[PDB]
């Protein structure tokens, strides 16, 4: 749930999800179209992707549980929904991690009609 | 917190 992807966000980056990636780019916070902008833009295009592969669960409200052994993050056994809602989370903080010396502030509630664009998944 |  949003409640462990920004606390995961907030562990890894240094930063609060809100405002930091709530409204980044193009697809950090309202993903539907354009390009994404740069790295950290990506790492939410992935990771809305990744939502996507799911369809018949509910990243935003399931509730997972996730430990680190030292940095790492390993998500706990759950339900099938929660393992995989967890996995893409993961992915999503560790790409926030490897592009934080590349985020800009200039892409900070982006507006809209500059994003312009289909992009597969 | 965070996103939509």
């Amino acid at each position: 749930s949003l409640l462990e992807f920004g606390k995961m966000i907030l562990e890894e980056t240094g930063k609060l999800a809100i405002p930091s990636y709530s409204s980044y780019g193009c697809y950090c916070g309202w993903g539907g179209k354009g390009t994404p902008k740069d790295a950290t833009d990506r790492c939410c295009f992935v990771h809305d992707c990744c939502y996507g592969n799911l369809p018949d669960c509910n990243p935003k409200s399931d509730r997972y549980k996730y430990k680190r052994v030292n940095g790492a993050i390993v998500c706990e056994k759950g339900t099938s929904c929660e393992n995989r809602i967890c996995e893409c989370d993961k992915a999503a903080a560790i790409c926030f991690r490897q592009n934080l010396n590349t985020y800009s502030k200039k892409y900070m509630l982006y507006p809209d009609f500059l994003c312009k664009g289909e992009l597969k998944c | 917190v965070i996103a939509k």
